[PDB]
């Protein structure tokens, strides 16, 4: 353990995890006919894509890779929540990036806040509310007479 | 041959310590050794792009970081960003996936009576990394320019070349790339005890008015004629400190009177100060063997044309 | 490399116009714009990523 | 619009990619950078130059921020690039946060060809916050509108204090 | 920082870093009107 290059050596590794897990959008970054104990590979997940979590895998004991927390998320600002029946235009599964978003109430009702918001913050809205009205008091006094 | 290996960062055992040294090892048919190598938590690279350089009261920041692995690859690691005051306070840390591999942050709207001065962005890595690329963004009271004005004399300083006639162009340009029409000109000159900071005086005769016209003036000190007239510094040999020339423009029928400083002129006894440039300091028989030197006036630029 | 598509010496306010980024590769971009005014106020800032190859020489070790 | 920066903005680009906007009121260039990360390294473009910018327009020179129940002088110009000289005029209209003697009309005075003229309007900030302004042109041929946007500060000494 | 008349430093350092603060209040037999604590300038000094 010491001085190994004293001895006989199989340098070659005779002791192995089998292949890693894949991912669903992603792929492990190294690839090779076996992994031996404790070598490890790093996961990317694929165009579009950021790894969320630890993208690094062990080989750890007991032969298993012990991967850790990971999963792929597609790099769009997937809605949250709306506002008081406020709603986004332009619907997709997934608002692409610096996609500008127009947002409106049912019509004739007094809307508040800002008309868009932008996703080129990848991942967050660039501006954004979690609470506005929808509608107000649109009829005043009549008549006074 | 070439392995491509790494400290993992999360395998290093870590804790409120960090690792500082690490062993490196061969293991070959042949040999083995160790070696007490260094590691750095500083990898990579972060740089820091503010949508201005400059900002005022009630706006607001919106920084973005760009992050990238010693491959110059994007990283794809949470970053945090440590807003530090003009005073050197932590005023707020802010934390984002890079996702992209580019890093947006919500825009750290300016506190609501900040610390004029250079505020600073040192961008952490959370997590294993201490990279800490850091960039620099002013909170002034201001309204933009309506035009640049810029100041070129061949010296920088004033010496036995010019202390009698020294030398030097004001020029001014619109933003739409055009020359200034006509301006007039205020020059101020003041003695300066240092670069850092006085509250020193102008000179009250010899100041000097110049006129701008299709961009461009010419101004003229006759250094000598100042000095020995108003001031103590009667002999050349006196000095080395500076001269304060500070250019006042006035568009001569347009109403925008910007302005511009130049501490960097030196009173200077000895002012072609060397370096060398690219020079080994080592040798080579029978290859001829070159040898670059550089020259540096104060507030320094290099001079030019000098034997 | 980076080019308004309507190639003009100069335009006009409120003027719609087209930008293209021609690149080499499958690439992220990142567009940012000011004022040139914004440098005519702070005296001599760099470019807020002003010789960003100098700052990669940095991590030269030697 | 009289931005000093906007087109802050990230995409992902095929080996060509086509963005489209309005160039805003600020009559300067417009320099533009564009940085481009991906597996080979960043880069930075050489920075594209825009020029806003027309023959005849307003500009105004007003501060960055003024005592509330002070007068102060705001300093107008007219720019002419056409070949020849021209009568022109001026006005001004503001939210009642402001007043002032200029009474919202000119002498309709010349500025020379590839020349500028000098204006003054004398105002008084009566409120704080934001007060929009529109300087307006009212000429022949070339004409603009400027929206201009004033911040306003109260009249005493500052003190800071602490718990 | 040598703290004020009749008072006490709450957090002992040889050396205090740019931005860091200390806190002081008076004695038994006192109290502080005012904000009790000092932080260190990057000057060197403490704005006492
Ligand atoms: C100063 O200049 C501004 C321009 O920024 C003037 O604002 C403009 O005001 C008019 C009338 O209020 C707006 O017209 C609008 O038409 C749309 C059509 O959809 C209608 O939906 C709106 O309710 C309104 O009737 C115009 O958009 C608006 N321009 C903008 C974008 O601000 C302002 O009136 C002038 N200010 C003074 C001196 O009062």
């Amino acid at each position: 353990l010491l001085e190994p290059h004293c001895f006989p050596l199989s340098l070659v590794p005779t002791e192995f995890c089998p292949s890693p897990p894949a991912l669903k959008d992603g792929f492990v970054q190294d690839e090779g006919t076996m992994f031996p104990v404790g070598k490890n590979v790093v996961y990317t997940c694929n165009e579009g894509y950021s790894l969320i979590g630890n993208p690094v895998a062990r080989c750890g004991e007991d032969l298993r890779w012990l991967v850790g927390e990971m999963h792929c998320q597609k790099i769009a600002c997937v809605l949250p929540v709306l506002m008081d029946g406020i709603q986004s235009h332009p619907q997709k599964p997934f608002y692409t990036v610096g996609e500008k978003v127009t947002v409106s109430c049912s019509g004739g009702m007094s809307l508040e806040g800002p008309s868009a918001f932008l996703c080129g913050s990848s991942l967050k809205w660039s501006p954004e509310m979690k609470n506005a009205r929808c509608v107000q008091k649109e009829n005043p006094l009549t008549q006074a007479v | 041959n070439s392995a491509i290996l790494t400290i993992q960062p999360k395998q290093l055992p870590g804790g409120q310590n960090p690792v500082s040294y690490v062993y490196l090892e061969v293991v070959s048919k042949h040999f083995s050794k160790s070696k007490r190598m260094p590691i750095t938590y500083d990898n990579g690279f972060l740089f820091i792009h503010t949508d201005k350089p400059v900002y005022t009261p009630d706006q607001s920041v919106k920084v973005r970081v760009y992050s990238l692995n010693d491959d110059l690859k994007p990283a794809k690691r949470e970053t945090v960003l440590t807003f530090i005051d003009p005073e050197g306070s932590e005023v707020d840390m802010v934390e984002e996936i890079d996702h992209i591999g580019i890093i947006s942050f919500p825009d750290f709207k300016i506190p609501s009576n900040p610390r004029y001065g250079m505020w600073t962005i040192k961008a952490k890595y959370k997590e294993d990394f201490s990279t800490t690329g850091t960039a620099y963004f002013e909170v002034k009271e201001y309204v933009l320019p309506h035009f640049s004005v810029s100041i070129e004399p061949e010296y920088n300083f004033i010496g036995y070349k010019n202390f009698k006639n020294f030398e030097i162009t004001i020029k001014a340009r619109y933003f739409y790339n055009k020359v200034v029409t006509e301006a007039d000109v205020y020059i101020t000159f003041g003695i300066r005890e240092d670069l850092k900071d006085d509250q020193k005086e102008m000179m009250q005769t010899a100041m000097q008015n110049t006129m701008l016209i299709n961009g461009i003036a010419q101004v003229t000190f006759d250094s000598e004629t100042a000095v020995k007239e108003l001031s103590y510094y009667s002999l050349e040999d006196l000095n080395n400190k500076y001269l304060y020339i500070a250019v006042t423009v006035i568009e001569s029928t347009g109403g925008f009177s910007e302005e511009a400083e130049i501490p960097g002129i030196k009173y200077v006894l000895s002012p072609y100060k060397l370096n060398l440039v690219a020079t080994p300091l080592f040798l080579k028989p029978g290859i001829p063997y070159p040898i670059k030197v550089q020259v540096k006036d104060s507030l320094d630029q290099l001079v030019g044309g000098v034997p | 490399q980076v080019h308004l598509s309507p190639d003009a010496d100069a335009y006009s306010p409120g003027q719609t116009v087209s930008l293209n980024m021609a690149t080499g590769m499958d690439s992220w971009v990142a567009l940012a714009a000011v004022d040139s005014a914004v440098y005519g106020v702070q005296r001599g800032a760099k470019k807020p990523l002003e010789r960003v190859f100098q700052f990669l020489e940095k991590s030269d070790l030697g | 619009y009289f931005p000093e920066s906007w087109l802050w903005e990230v995409h992902l680009v095929p080996r060509r990619k086509q963005l489209q906007f309005a160039l805003p009121d600020s009559l300067t260039t417009w320099e533009i950078q564009g940085v481009g990360i991906s597996n080979t390294g960043i880069c930075v473009a050489d920075t594209v130059k825009a020029k806003v910018f027309k023959d005849v327009f307003l500009e105004m020179n007003i501060p960055y921020s003024v005592v509330r129940g002070e007068q102060i002088q705001l300093k107008g110009t007219v720019y002419n690039y056409r070949t020849s000289g021209m009568q022109f005029c001026v006005k001004m209209s503001a939210v009642e946060g402001i007043c002032t003697s200029e009474s919202p009309k000119c002498v309709r005075q010349k500025v020379e060809g590839s020349s500028s003229h000098l204006v003054t309007f004398t105002v008084l900030p009566l409120e704080i916050g934001l007060h929009n302004i529109n300087f307006s042109l009212e000429t022949w041929f070339g004409k603009e509108i400027l929206v201009k946007t004033l911040r306003v500060v109260p009249e005493g000494v500052k003190r800071e204090s602490y718990s | 920082p040598v703290p004020p008349e009749n008072g006490f430093i709450r957090n002992e350092k040889q050396l205090y870093l740019v931005g860091e603060d200390v806190e002081i209040s008076c004695l038994t037999g006192f109290e502080t009107v005012g904000y009790q604590y000092f932080r260190c300038l990057p000057d060197g000094t403490w704005r006492q």
